[PDB]
């Protein structure tokens, strides 16, 4: 199966099936057990693509369409109403941190020369 | 019950689920005969060179040498300037270069516009 | 060469109840569904009609792919196990030995002396076994990857050195 | 019972 | 068969689940008491609530399957943990995993505002949540003891593949980008 | 000036010496001349070290010459793997080319005249194509010479016309005179082409995305001695040029820089991504060199103090490591007699020390801290980030790939399972291991005090 | 001491008296005393042996003072002779000003940690000093680029003067 | 002896040169070693000054 | 808690907007405005290194706690009553914080009561 | 490995245990059960809450100072 | 872990096969062919080897499973796979 | 796996933010993803641990 001569320089190089080395039977005696690849037989144009270390296209128990739908449906559930979460924050019936010395204006980096606006809070 | 396991490029269809695997027939029966017969000879002379006592060298793999040429030198000898290669070359060539030109120039003029009247803050930005 | 109708169901059974063991976990639970797996396997033993038998393969595999454990159980030493090719870090081929320095081979003299004798056996039996091979190869090379045995006495089985001198599974 | 272990030549 | 490792894991997991007045509780349950009572994102307080329930859940599963139950291991028993190197190694952090919680909580200077006044329900919810984490997981783990076949659930398939992230993100983005490389 | 005469003095050294002493005599005097060269980082302050009318040195040149003078011993023992079987006269003439090469690079960096720089700048070519084509190994080494030289002259020649034009206009091009008698470059259309002519010559000997076809077409097929010297110092000849020629190309540089630094920016991700998909081991370092070399293209273009320091730091550091990976390429190639990456695997179980050199080489090229690769690369990032905030997403994404292919070569060659049918690898001699040691130690022990390496702007 | 406590100023240090109210023995008191009487003393004897040996012979060094030279402003146009000296002083001033901001940064560096949790208040004056140092440094050498020079800095200096004088003129009206 | 012979070459010879490094080289350079001033509390006394920081005024008498 | 249920599920006007308490004038409804005083002063409050979040109105019950804790070193089991005083003040800080929230809530309820009675009175 | 290990490798039986192996097992189990609930008796307040939380309905308008809808 | 000798491994396989109910505990033999001598079928071999793969921990390959049907030749394959020599 | 990425290495990433805490709390917006990221990570990682089988996968 020569590669489609669309516009590239694949030449007469055959099109081996686009299957990873992992799909090859481990029990079968392989000349290169690291690559699970024999001697002399044609090797894929993308052997590095489909080596065990690199991209693996071995079959999965559940279909690829359902593969992404549940993952995408998962993260979509997170982000979409985490927005709903942040617009309706959860808290306790608490007020502001009533603080002394004009809400620590001086000790929070405020300018000591300029007189701060008095922030005061009486008891209840 | 259970719809199917639909294969994809990265989720391939296993041989167990392959229908043609279970559709054995006489004409494909002899077709799988030479698959191992070709393999058997390729395992024979390889092992012969593998276990030769006087073999002091590297058993060159003609398939490996063919792969190296095909992926390193043969691309241009069998290249053709077909229209498809031009769009692919242009899209992956000057395309991103001009795309980053739009992004980078816009920020550079925007940043230069902001500083020239002093909106951007460089109170402690000295290590330029 | 062939996964004929015999082995396909034999392999199918093997992967079937191994997945069941991965499912039931408990031995008592596994045994009940294993014998049901066995009993349901041979309830249609007398199925002379091969077309239905191949059909019976179809409802064996597609729900096996559905019914297989999403986390399939694999023992460490077998494909996918936690210990597959774990000790390749230590398996060094036998041919590296002769490169040892005179001090290094004087370190273990008896083994090297025996190793030299082992090298002798390969040297004056290689030409005999390749000749034995050639006179028994079918035309156009071999039609099967299986190697012929030792035809007559004395000569070792053809192409024997690496399969015999293979590094041990537990080298250290 | 211990067995001889093969190693690359480390003398060099 | 291995009691020393049995004791270490149970009290190790109990700290992991937040057993009160242990190493885990002084941090984890104090944290839960802190996060739920604050100005924060709405649901974002519920993972740390729900995850804590799941945090206790897999702790029960790991205790139930690995140590409890019947000995499903291969027939030839070579198990042994009587080597002093193990016993001292586990024991060194063992008194740590039991007594550290106090010896860091008291000595360090107070550097956070102490949560003093709160409702009763969420102050105890740091301990309650782990209870059904122990309870529901225990019943679900017991379902393996109940003699009946288990149907493969779609949500169970989701959890077994690490939530589908390694299957996809390690297949699609890596293939497309590096295929572009050639 | 005290460096050049002994460097020429090695020419009679190798050509006369006894049949078996030519390499011993050449190796020592190349090692001794690193003394007098090592006194060139010995430097005054902001003023450059001008010790003669025609020769001068500064903190930018000083790391360069000590690199080249140090370098020649590396190619000397590197060539002592495959030159043994050649005849004596050919062996002597190999040293002649390497020594002639030293005499050039040792003089371009000291040149105080633009033309004198350019004359010697392109003069280094003549020793090279002798090395690549005469002593090359593969078949297309013949095409290597044409690709290398024609690319160089096609850019260098318009620079020569530009230089004489500057000679007629301002009067002189002495590196100090142009600095002190600076003149802003008007936006006239004529100045645009003069700017382009001045820069393009150094761009071609600075592999840019598109002007880099000779990088994989020269380094891969060149001899081992020619491979490192072409990748460690020869690529830096443009780097010295651009750092000097930019003094007369402002303010036209900033507006004209966008077509060039960006092409380096996008290609430097692309070229690094090329290494992720490769079949030839020597092509990895060649393409990895392109990405690393293109990194300083951005730095010089910004003309930022931090960028210039980072450029010089990466310049020497990349040259040292890129040469190293070429030595490791040679040892594996010699043992297996092939340049294919996937052929020789699992070599660490056979050569544990060679794996450590492979580990240090790929990890230094990975540019971890505090290695000179990282500090040079980090200074470029900070300068680029100040120029534009988006620069981090691109040049940072290079470091993404940079770590990948650096470990990819380590994993597929040293790690894994050895291929069984290779019965050629012997224990490594003390030569290559010392050669690797003489590459790795100067890089590591320079890290404690790298201020000789940052440059004049430091 | 060796340095000067006005250009490297150190605020006075206040350390409370040790008043252990508890009856059980304080351990920290024990670790310092064994530390002092087992390690601090031997290194002191080694140091005093070093100091007396260093006092046996006394070689000295001195300060390299550079007299003022005309800058690139009064330097004659195209006059290379005084341009070199003018450029030399400008870059030497760059090194001096580079150390000046280093001194303020080091003063700023020490202030924040020394003040600890209250770093916002007793370091405000240090922040103000750094702010005007940084602001004036940007008015001085900055943004000139890799090939900075006295002429380029003078060019920026003139640019500020024209801008500020014109702006002041129109604003005053 | 194994513990002591290990100690001298692993915990004595380091602190010998470490203490030499800080107290006579690092601390000789100012702003190299910088210390938190100990937090003085109302009622403490200073060894050098001797002045007591006045005790904070009467507490609101909060008892549970 | 309950406040979240009424604010989100029901009308949010009956529940104070969590970023705005207090909205109604504190002086109105609170006579004898002898405002919340300080027993400690910022001098020793700074000298005793206290993080800003800890720099609350309970400051006097951290400083002496840090004192006895330092002076009782390493008896970490002591200085509990001083610690007991600390969270009591923080408790008192929390109740008055509840009082402020409910005071705003009651004013909000009253503010609606004042307006509709004045609105549909005609 | 070498014959004569402190425990012998048996087949399919309950492995032999030494007395010393057991002693530390309930030693830490008892001390952990000591620790987690002795301190419970010490300061039970910690997992009880030192201060009750009153609901916001019982407080009268005196302290809140909030007048009714009257004037 | 101490290694298993040829006697030990033949003794280990002796126990598991003897435990099998389909065979008879007095006719068992080391060279007794499974399907003919003990009267088994092809769909009894499969459950034999997993019961053999269980107590040994490793997996004999499927390609070598169908021919793994003799107790003496049972131990020959395992002894080859573990190279355990007395 | 017991030392590097169970107790020491993986927590070093969290150790960066705490070491920058005096600067972190100034920006309110930066905290919203920290709550966001830490939340969903706890749910997801615990979700996988429930039905995993490898002895180290559960605890990892
Ligand atoms: C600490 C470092 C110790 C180094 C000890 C020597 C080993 C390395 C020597 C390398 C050679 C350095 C030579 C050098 O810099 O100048 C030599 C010099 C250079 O030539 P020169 O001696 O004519 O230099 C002229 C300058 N004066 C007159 C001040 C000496 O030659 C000799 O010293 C002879
Ligand atoms: C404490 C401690 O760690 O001290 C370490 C010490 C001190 O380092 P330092 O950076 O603190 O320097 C201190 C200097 N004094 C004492 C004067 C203040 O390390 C050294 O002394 C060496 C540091 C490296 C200096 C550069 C060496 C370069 C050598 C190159 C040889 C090869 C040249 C040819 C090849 C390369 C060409 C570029
Ligand atoms: C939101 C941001 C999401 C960012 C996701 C980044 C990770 C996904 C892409 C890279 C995946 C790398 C990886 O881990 O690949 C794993 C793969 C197979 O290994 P494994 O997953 O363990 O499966 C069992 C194998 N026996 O093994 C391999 O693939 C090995 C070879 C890898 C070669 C390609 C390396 C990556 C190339 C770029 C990918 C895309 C990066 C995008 C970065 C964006 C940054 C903003
Ligand atoms: C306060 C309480 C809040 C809610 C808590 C809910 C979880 C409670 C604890 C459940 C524990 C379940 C458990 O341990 O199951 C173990 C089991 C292991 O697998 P297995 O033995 O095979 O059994 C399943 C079929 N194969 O595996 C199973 O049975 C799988 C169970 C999966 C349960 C997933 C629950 C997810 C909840 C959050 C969803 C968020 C969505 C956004
Ligand atoms: C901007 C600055 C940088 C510019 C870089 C790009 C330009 C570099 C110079 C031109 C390209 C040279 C490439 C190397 C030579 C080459 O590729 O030769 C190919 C070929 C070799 O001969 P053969 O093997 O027989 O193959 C014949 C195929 N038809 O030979 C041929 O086919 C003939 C080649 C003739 C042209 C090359 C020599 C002259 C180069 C300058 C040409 C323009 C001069 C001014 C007008
Ligand atoms: C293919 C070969 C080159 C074809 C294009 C040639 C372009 C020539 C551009 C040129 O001459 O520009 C004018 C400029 C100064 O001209 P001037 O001497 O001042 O005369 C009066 C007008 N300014 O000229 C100069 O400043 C001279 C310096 C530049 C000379 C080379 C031309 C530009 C680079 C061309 C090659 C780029 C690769
Ligand atoms: C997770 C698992 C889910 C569940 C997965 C397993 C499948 C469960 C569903 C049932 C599917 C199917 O009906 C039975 C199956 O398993 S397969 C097909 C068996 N079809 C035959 O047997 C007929 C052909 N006949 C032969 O091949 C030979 O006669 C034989 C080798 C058997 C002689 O051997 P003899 O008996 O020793
Ligand atoms: C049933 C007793 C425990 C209840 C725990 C509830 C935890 C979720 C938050 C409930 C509201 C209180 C916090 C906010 O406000």
């Amino acid at each position: 199966e020569p590669y489609p001569d669309d516009g590239m320089g694949y030449g007469d190089y055959p099109k081996l099936p686009d299957r990873s080395q992992q799909e090859r039977d481990p029990w079968y005696d392989w000349d290169h057990p690291d690559l699970r690849l024999n001697w002399g037989e044609p090797i894929h144009w993308d052997l590095d693509m489909y080596i065990r270390n690199r991209v693996d296209t071995s079959p999965t128990p559940v279909s690829w369409n359902t593969m992404c739908k549940h993952l995408s449906g998962f993260v979509a559930f997170m982000l979409f109403m985490f927005w709903v979460g942040e617009i309706y924050p959860s808290y306790q019936p608490v007020g502001p941190k009533q603080y002394p010395y004009n809400d620590l204006y001086l000790e929070r980096g405020g300018d000591p020369t300029k007189e701060p606006e008095p922030v005061v809070h009486y008891e209840i | 019950s259970f719809p199917k396991y639909k294969p994809s490029r990265l989720a391939t269809l296993p041989a167990t689920l392959d229908p043609a695997e279970y559709d054995i027939s006489p004409e494909t029966r002899k077709a799988q005969a030479e698959r191992l017969a070709i393999r058997s000879r390729l395992k024979r002379e390889y092992l012969l060179q593998y276990n030769d006592p006087n073999r002091l060298g590297v058993i060159e793999d003609p398939a490996l040498i063919r792969w190296t040429y095909a992926r390193s030198a043969n691309i241009y000898p069998n290249f053709r300037p077909t229209p498809k290669t031009s769009l692919l070359g242009a899209l992956f060539g000057i395309g991103p270069l001009f795309f980053w030109y739009y992004v980078f120039k816009t920020d550079r003029d925007k940043k230069e516009k902001l500083i020239q009247e002093g909106k951007l803050d460089q109170t402690f930005n000295i290590s330029y | 060469a062939y996964l004929t109708h015999q082995q396909k169901v034999l392999r199918l059974y093997k992967r079937a109840l191994r997945h069941l063991e991965s499912w039931c976990v408990h031995r008592d639970k596994y045994r009940y569904f294993a014998c049901l797996m066995r009993a349901r396997f041979d309830e249609h033993k007398n199925e002379k009609d091969m077309v239905k038998a191949t059909q019976l393969l179809r409802q064996a595999e597609e729900e096996f792919w559905y019914g297989q454990h999403p986390q399939p159980y694999i023992f460490p030493e077998s494909p996918g196990g936690t210990s597959y090719e774990r000790y390749e870090c230590y398996k060094v081929p036998e041919w590296c030995l002769d490169d040892w320095h005179p001090s290094e081979k004087a370190m273990y003299p008896d083994y090297f002396a025996k190793r030299e004798q082992w090298k002798r056996l390969r040297r004056e039996s290689w030409e005999r076994e390749v000749k034995q091979l050639q006179e028994e190869t079918p035309p156009g090379g071999p039609r099967t990857e299986a190697l012929p045995p030792a035809r007559k006495e004395g000569d070792l089985p053809p192409l024997w050195w690496h399969i015999v001198t293979r590094p041990r599974e537990r080298p250290m | 019972k211990r067995l001889f272990i093969i190693k690359p030549s480390g003398f060099y | 068969a291995m009691p020393f490792t049995t004791t270490a894991l149970i009290i190790g997991s109990l700290a992991l689940t937040g057993m009160p007045y242990l190493t885990g509780f002084y941090s984890k349950d104090l944290i839960i008491e802190a996060v739920n009572m604050s100005y924060t994102n709405a649901w974002a307080l519920l993972m740390t609530l729900i995850a804590t329930s799941l945090t206790a859940a897999y702790s029960t599963r790991i205790i139930f399957f690995a140590f409890l139950g019947k000995p499903r291991f291969p027939p030839l028993v070579l198990i042994n943990e009587n080597n002093p190197l193990l016993i001292n190694s586990i024991k060194r952090l063992l008194i740590g995993s039991i007594f550290a919680g106090f010896i860091i909580s008291n000595n360090i200077p107070p550097m956070t505002v102490p949560n003093t006044t709160m409702p009763l329900y969420m102050k105890m919810t740091a301990l309650i949540v782990t209870i059904m984490g122990f309870m529901l997981a225990l019943e679900l783990n017991n379902t393996t003891y109940y003699l009946k076949f288990k149907y493969p659930s779609q949500t169970y398939k989701f959890s077994n593949m690490l939530g589908y992230y390694p299957s996809i993100m390690h297949r699609l983005p890596t293939y497309h980008n590096l295929s572009m490389s050639q | 000036l005290k460096i050049i005469i002994p460097t020429t003095m090695l020419l009679p050294m190798t050509w006369m010496s006894k049949h078996n002493m030519i390499w011993i005599n050449a190796t020592v005097h190349s090692l001794l001349i690193s003394l007098i060269s090592l006194s060139l980082l010995n430097q005054l302050g902001e003023n450059s070290l001008n010790f003669s009318l025609t020769f001068f040195s500064d903190s930018l040149s000083a790391p360069l010459l000590v690199l080249t003078t140090w370098l020649l011993p590396l190619m000397l023992m590197a060539s002592q793997s495959h030159l043994s079987k050649e005849t004596t006269t050919r062996k002597k003439l190999y040293i002649t080319m390497l020594i002639l090469l030293q005499l050039f690079l040792i003089m371009t960096f000291t040149a105080t005249e633009l033309i004198l720089f350019y004359i010697l700048f392109e003069a280094t070519l003549v020793p090279t194509l002798i090395i690549i084509t005469r002593w090359g190994n593969q078949t297309e080494r013949l095409n290597a010479g044409l690709y290398f030289l024609f690319y160089t002259l096609a850019g260098s020649l318009p620079l020569l016309v530009a230089l004489v034009y500057i000679q007629n206009t301002t009067g002189s091009l002495n590196f100090l005179i142009i600095h002190y008698w600076s003149h802003p470059l008007s936006n006239s259309w004529s100045n645009i082409f003069m700017w382009l002519a001045c820069i393009m010559a150094f761009m071609v000997k600075m592999p840019l995305y598109g002007l880099h076809l000779w990088l994989p077409k020269a380094h891969v097929e060149a001899p081992i001695a020619g491979s490192m010297v072409l990748a460690a110092v020869l690529l830096k000849l443009g780097g010295y040029g651009m750092m000097r020629i930019t003094t007369i190309l402002n303010p036209l540089t900033n507006y004209m820089a966008y077509p060039f630094l960006m092409l380096s920016m996008w290609g430097m991700i692309m070229t690094s991504s090329i290494c992720l998909r490769q079949t030839d081991l020597k092509s990895l370092i060649a393409y990895s060199s392109v990405s690393h070399m293109a990194l300083v293209i951005v730095a010089i273009m910004i003309q930022t103090p931090w960028s210039f320091m980072g450029a010089t730091a990466l310049m020497i550091a990349h040259g040292l490591t890129s040469s190293m990976l070429f030595c490791l390429a040679n040892t594996n190639y010699e043992r297996v007699h092939s340049r294919t990456m996937i052929l020789a695997r699992g070599l660490q179980t056979l050569l544990p020390l060679m794996a450590t050199w492979w580990l240090m080489a790929s990890l230094t090229n990975l540019a971890l801290p505090p290695s000179i690769n990282l500090i040079g690369e980090l200074f470029i990032i900070t300068a680029s980030f100040s120029w534009s905030n988006i620069t981090i997403i691109l040049m940072g994404m290079n470091m993404m790939i940079t770590a990948l292919y650096s470990l990819y070569m380590l994993i597929t060659t040293q790690r894994g399972k050895y291929t069984h049918h290779i019965n050629n690898i012997k224990a490594s001699f003390t030569r290559e291991n010392a050669l690797m040691a003489l590459h790795i130690l100067p890089l590591l022990l320079l890290t404690l005090n790298p201020k000789m390496i940052l440059g004049p702007l430091y | 001491d060796s340095w000067d406590k006005d250009v490297y100023p150190e605020p006075p240090r206040r350390t409370p008296a040790p008043a252990p109210q508890t009856s059980l023995p304080n351990p920290v008191t024990y670790l310092t005393k064994i530390f002092d009487l087992l390690v601090d003393r031997p290194v002191t004897l080694a140091r005093e042996f070093i100091e007396q040996q260093h006092a046996k012979n006394r070689y000295y060094y001195y300060h390299r003072e550079f007299r003022r030279v005309p800058d690139i402003t009064e330097c004659e146009e195209k006059d290379i002779l005084c341009m070199f000296e003018a450029e030399m002083q400008w870059r030497r001033d760059y090194k001096v000003d580079q150390e000046i901001v280093n001194i303020i940064q080091e003063r700023l560096k020490a202030c924040q940690q020394r003040e600890g949790e209250s770093y916002r208040q007793n370091c405000a004056k240090e922040l103000e000093q750094f702010t005007q140092v940084s602001k004036a440094f940007q008015d001085r050498y900055s943004d000139l680029g890799a090939h900075y020079s006295a002429r380029k800095c003078l060019a920026k200096q003139k640019q500020r003067m024209l801008a500020e004088r014109k702006a002041a003129k129109e604003a005053a009206a | 002896y194994r513990h002591s012979i290990f100690a001298v070459t692993h915990v004595l010879i380091p602190v010998w040169i470490i203490h030499y490094y800080l107290k006579y080289h690092v601390t000789a350079k100012p702003y190299t070693v910088v210390e938190r001033k100990p937090r003085i509390f109302p009622g403490d006394t200073i060894l050098e000054t001797g002045e007591v920081i006045p005790l904070m005024k009467e507490f609101p008498d909060q008892h549970h | 808690g309950a406040h979240l249920a009424r604010r989100y599920l029901g009308d949010a006007s009956k529940e104070p907007d969590p970023l705005r308490m207090p909205t109604f004038p504190p002086d109105y409804g609170f006579p004898e405005r002898k405002e919340r005083e300080m027993v400690a002063t910022q001098q020793e409050m700074n000298d005793a290194q206290l993080m800003l979040q800890q720099r609350d109105y309970c400051a006097h019950y951290l400083i002496q706690l840090l004192k006895c804790k330092r002076d009782s070193f390493p008896n970490f089991l002591a200085c509990k009553h001083e610690q007991h005083d600390w969270d009591y003040c923080e408790h008192l800080d929390y109740v008055k914080r509840m009082k402020e929230f409910e005071r705003e809530r009651r004013l909000l309820q009253r503010k609606k009561r004042r307006e509709q009675r004045e609105a549909e009175m005609a | 490995a070498g014959g004569g290990v402190h425990i012998e490798p048996r087949y399919r039986q309950f492995p032999q245990l030494t007395r010393s192996q057991l002693i530390q097992a309930e030693f830490f189990s008892a001390t952990m059960w000591f620790w987690i609930l002795w301190r419970f008796w010490h300061d039970s307040d910690a997992v009880l809450g030192h201060f009750p939380y009153p609901d916001p309905s019982q407080w009268t308008d005196e302290e809140l100072g909030i007048l009714p809808d009257d004037e | 872990a101490p290694p298993l000798t040829l006697e030990a491994i033949k003794d280990r396989v002796l126990y598991v096969l003897k435990l099998y109910d389909k065979i008879d505990p007095e006719k068992l033999s080391v060279n007794s062919h499974f399907m003919k001598d003990l009267g088994l079928d092809s769909l009894d071999q499969v459950e034999i080897i997993m019961a053999m793969e269980d107590e040994f921990g490793f997996e004999i390959p499927d390609i070598d499973a169908e021919k793994l049907m003799c107790p003496q030749e049972i131990v020959d394959y395992i002894a080859d796979k573990k190279d355990v020599y007395e | 796996s017991a030392l590097l990425h169970s107790s020491t290495m993986v927590v070093a990433g969290v150790f960066l933010l705490i070491r920058f805490y005096p600067l972190m709390e100034t920006n309110k917006l930066v905290q919203t993803m920290t709550l966001c990221l830490g939340a969903i990570t706890t749910l997801f990682t615990a979700l996988c641990a429930i039905t995993q089988n490898d002895i180290k996968k559960i605890v990892a």
